[PDB]
């Protein structure tokens, strides 16, 4: 029991880590994607 | 007896990689987040400007 008792806690424990270190990358990815594109047209505009 | 000493064995083997495992999840964490969130506020402030404009 004890064992299971603390792997399970442990185990759960992980997946939030996990949760919140994954499932993000791309989130970041694609903010910056737009604010690439935001920059270059600013930068596009400016020049004119 | 040898059944749950061996038993007791894998306790720990399982513990120490699952140590090693969640330690290095932990060091990788909140270091993309901030990146993220701070690109948020800026695109906030850049939006406001231009809804201000």
């Amino acid at each position: 029991e004890s064992y299971d008792a603390l792997m399970k806690d442990q185990h759960q424990k992980k997946q939030e880590i996990e949760e919140e270190l994954a499932k993000i990358i791309e989130e970041v990815d694609t903010l910056k994607q737009l604010f690439k594109e935001i920059d270059e047209e600013k930068q596009r505009e400016r020049e004119l | 007896k040898q059944k749950s000493d061996e038993w007791a064995k894998k306790v720990e083997t399982c513990r120490e990689q699952l140590q090693e495992e969640i330690d290095r999840l932990t060091v990788e964490k909140e270091k993309k987040q901030e990146e993220l969130r701070e690109l948020r506020e800026r695109d906030q402030k850049e939006q406001e400007e231009k809804d201000r404009r």
